[PDB]
RNA sequence: UUGUACAGUUUGAGGGUAUAUGAUACAACCCGGUACAGGAGAUAACUGUACAGG
């Protein structure tokens, strides 16, 4: 339904995912620094 | 460094930084070092002070309820602390509310005059019986800090020769005689003895006591503070009303006493940023220290100055002004002082770890006062040892008062205010504490653990059942009666022990005493002996140790055990020739004399022998006979049965002591011992004709009901009734000779309840007409 | 017995069901084409906790 809070994966859910933490981001942003609510394309 | 981020890849260590930031926002941090028990520990939580192994474990911990509620409490505390000082209108409203409360429930000058009139009337009534005594008002009556409902406490001082119990009993007698006081009663077993009365015209409960030290001085100190500083009294009355609404002033339910808050009401003034009430002890006087503060103590007050004395453990006496001699005393309104008081007690002071004292500015550490850090502690100025806030000993009650303080501070930090129980408690209900059992849940008045409350009528006694009771009593006497050969063996054992002891300490003489020579000798009972030295500052401990060492040499004696913690140190061992326990004491002449008295009491009639033997077997069956277990010794039970026999419609046995004085060890040992002509000097001899079984059933009935242990002492010395108060004692039994030794002093409450239950069960089994054996039914542990 | 609070198992009640057009004999979920986020599972008995007892 949604990407894991850690690793940004899709195989497991937020609670299901338990692997070590990974950089926060979304595949749409494509970069760690950029944030969805403020992107160049918008 | 438990772990280093250099290992992680750039994206990896960046994500690890984000994870650490998130954990930090939840009050979870890293570990500088790890314990040997948990080498895998890598995190910790400050709120719970809890170690954590890994990041997954940390994320698991936050999900729990512990951290959630801790963070909620932290948020509430932050909200409380963020509030700024109150605005002038709000503080004026609070002051008006305090004024209204004091006017409605506070004391007035008319009340003080009326109480003075009560005291004068009591003085006039008491002149004919206690002309030299002088009465004064203390506590709430004289302090003005209490409520009009609060009782009238009157202390009567007497010449040093007179004794407190005697003066108080005489006061009760005069109160009973007079008609101005109705409902005269005595509560002599409270914290301080009191006589409670209710004057007819006044209707105000008055408690009369005497010799109340540390109370008159304390109330006069509070009165001086109130007179000199008018701002104190409104705060004290408001705080007392708050305590009453929160239901913590009464110490019966485990709360703090009512007047304690007064000591606290001044305290926050003392510890405030500007001390309104100056301290009375400190480094001002020469040779002062915190360790010496205990010796330092307030002595008296007069002419607006407190005089205090210091005695080294040279004497230093000095007077200090009660109030600061400063013209710039701040004009803080009462409401501001009240709000600052609430803030001080909530989120600005350590109630748990600091002692509330008004003598020294620097907060005395609980360790210096050798007090626990679990709960509140209030220091009374005129009694250093006492911790006046000890009535609260249950953590739930502490949490309740803390919640009351928190809610009232939040409420107190067209504005209108009011003192209400619901607002302060916020729906929480108190937690009554049983002061009698030290437990929680049941009030003293109704509680499962009340032996006195422990009844149904007995069935009628048929002649056959009475005959059966007499037969079983005689059977017990015969079964437990030592034979002649047993007496000869005991004499030989005593002689052998004396001879063996003489080897190391020549001249030693041994005399048998106790069950062996007191007329009531139990089969297989302990052999009690007393050792003396011919022609002889002797240390009981060293002598007992030497005797035990000597006995250890003997092959026959094994498991030698010297005991010195007891009042009379003794050597207890096992003799193979007797095959029984043997106890040896040193210079226990008083024991021999009391045993001889009991022997005479047995010799007068055989009914006494039968009764004592049946009592001993009944006690042994219930597992209360042995003294080492903490229960009353068999001597206490034989004393009880003798006392019962003496005090009965037909007097079975007379008081030998009552019917020249010889002082050995410091007490009189006289008692009529010529039984042969006893009837001549005794006018009631032969009046008793009840059967042994009937007499024993009467004994059980008398002790189960028709007797009081709290208000009477089981003493065989006096035919007349004796009262516990006159002995200043608070089951209690007095020796026939020594009046300062109580056999029930070491008896715990639980064992007393069990003993009363055993007596009730014995009364139930006996006296009920109706087992494989007749004897067994009357003596059965299960029933 | 006493004041307290959570480690595995079950039922009853919860958050979720937004981002889809066709299917699937009683033998078969499918190409999600747009919802926005710094957010990570609550209640009762099943004998395992860490503080106070006296
Ligand atoms: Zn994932």
């Amino acid at each position: 339904g949604d990407r894991c809070y850690n690793c940004g994966g899709l195989d497991h859910h937020a609670k299901e995912c338990k692997l070590p933490p990974q950089p926060k981001k979304c595949h749409f942003c494509q970069s760690i620094s950029h944030m969805v609510a403020s992107c160049p394309l918008k | 460094p438990v772990i280093d981020e250099s290992v992680l890849s750039t994206k990896e260590l960046l994500g690890l930084q984000q994870a650490e930031e998130r954990l930090k926002r939840d009050c979870i941090d890293r570990l500088k070092r790890r314990p040997r028990n948990y080498p895998t520990a890598k995190y910790t939580c400050r709120l719970c002070d809890v170690l954590i192994e890994s990041i997954a474990f940390a994320h698991k911990h936050i999900k729990e309820k512990r951290h959630k509620k801790n963070i909620k409490e932290k948020q509430e505390e932050e909200l409380l602390t963020t509030l700024p000082p109150p605005t002038p209108s709000q503080i004026n409203a609070v002051g008006i509310a305090i004024d209204k409360v004091v006017q409605e429930f506070g004391l007035h000058n008319e009340n003080l005059e009326q109480r003075l009139e009560i005291k004068r009337i009591m003085e006039n009534v008491f002149q004919h019986k206690l002309p030299d005594c002088s009465l004064r008002l203390y506590g709430s009556s004289c302090s003005r800090l209490g409520f009009k409902n609060s009782d009238v406490n009157i202390d009567i001082q007497f010449p040093a020769i007179m004794s407190q119990p005697d003066v108080l009993l005489l006061v009760q007698e005069c109160l009973k005689n007079s008609d101005s006081f109705i409902d005269v009663d005595a509560d002599f077993h409270a914290r301080v003895p009191v006589v409670v009365c209710r004057e007819k015209q006044s209707g105000l409960l008055c408690k009369v006591s005497a010799g109340n030290e540390n109370a008159c001085l304390t109330t006069k100190h509070l009165t001086a503070l109130g007179k000199l500083e008018p701002k104190l009294v409104p705060l004290v009355i408001a705080f007392r009303y708050w305590a009453k609404l929160c239901s913590i002033d009464r110490p019966e339910e485990g709360g703090l006493p009512p007047y304690v808050f007064a000591l606290m009401a001044i305290f926050f003034l003392q510890q405030r940023k500007e001390p309104l009430l100056p301290v009375y002890l400190g480094s001002w006087i020469e040779g002062f220290s915190l360790s010496k503060l205990g010796n330092f103590n307030l002595q008296d007050i007069e002419k607006d100055v407190v005089i205090w004395e210091h005695t080294d453990s040279p004497i230093k006496r000095g007077q200090v002004s009660l109030i600061l001699d400063v013209k710039h005393q701040p004009s803080v309104p009462v409401g501001q002082l009240w709000v600052e008081l609430l803030r001080f007690y909530a989120l600005e002071f350590n109630l748990a770890d600091l002692v509330i004292s008004i003598r020294v500015k620097e907060l005395v550490s609980r360790e210096l006062k050798d007090w626990p850090k679990k709960r509140i502690a209030i220091e009374d100025p005129y009694s250093v040892k006492r911790n006046v806030a000890r009535t609260l000993n249950s953590q739930p009650v502490f949490e309740y008062i803390l919640h009351c303080l928190r809610t009232t501070y939040k409420y107190f930090a067209d504005f209108f205010y009011e003192f209400s129980k619901l607002i302060f408690t916020k729906g929480k209900s108190p937690t009554v504490v049983c002061s009698l059992c030290k437990r929680e849940g049941h009030l003293k008045k109704d509680c499962p653990e009340d032996f006195k409350r422990i009844l149904e009528p007995l069935p009628p006694l048929t002649p056959k059942f009475l005959n059966i009771l007499d037969q079983v009593c005689i059977q017990c006497y015969k079964d437990f009666s030592p034979t002649i050969i047993e007496d000869q063996a005991r004499e030989h054992i005593r002689q052998n022990l004396e001879s063996f002891i003489r080897q190391d300490f020549p001249g030693t003489k041994l005399s048998l005493f106790g069950s062996s020579k007191n007329g009531f000798g139990f089969k297989q009972s302990d052999l009690d002996v007393c050792m003396t030295i011919n022609g002889l500052g002797l240390d009981c401990v060293r002598t007992i140790e030497e005797l035990a060492r000597v006995l250890r040499k003997h092959s026959g004696l094994r498991n030698i055990l010297p005991i010195t913690t007891a009042k009379v140190p003794i050597v207890k061992f096992f003799h193979l020739r007797s095959g029984l326990e043997v106890d040896i004491s040193l210079y226990n002449t008083l024991a021999l004399h009391n045993t001889r008295l009991l022997s005479a009491y047995s010799a007068i009639d055989p009914r006494v022998k039968y009764l004592c033997y049946t009592m001993k077997v009944f006690t042994k069956m219930c597992d209360i006979g042995d003294a080492s277990r903490g229960s009353l010794s068999s001597y206490a039970y034989t004393l009880m049965v003798l006392y019962f026999l003496q005090q009965r419609n037909p007097p079975v046995i007379p008081v030998l002591q009552e019917i020249p004085e010889i002082f050995v060890d410091g007490w009189n040992i006289y008692f009529f011992d010529q039984i042969d002509e006893l009837p001549t000097y005794w006018s009631e001899c032969g009046k008793n004709t009840e059967s042994v079984g009937q007499l024993w059933l009467g004994l059980l009935r008398f002790y189960t009901e028709e007797f009081d242990f709290k208000e009477h002492v089981i003493s065989i010395r006096r035919k007349s009734l004796l009262t516990t108060f006159k002995k200043q004692w608070t089951i209690v039994i007095e020796d026939p000779f020594d009046l300062n030794h109580n056999l029930g002093a070491g008896l715990s409450r639980k064992m007393t309840n069990f003993i009363m239950k055993a007596f009730i069960n014995g009364r139930r089994v006996f006296g009920i007409p109706v087992y494989p054996s007749k004897m067994e039914y009357f003596f059965d542990p299960d029933v």
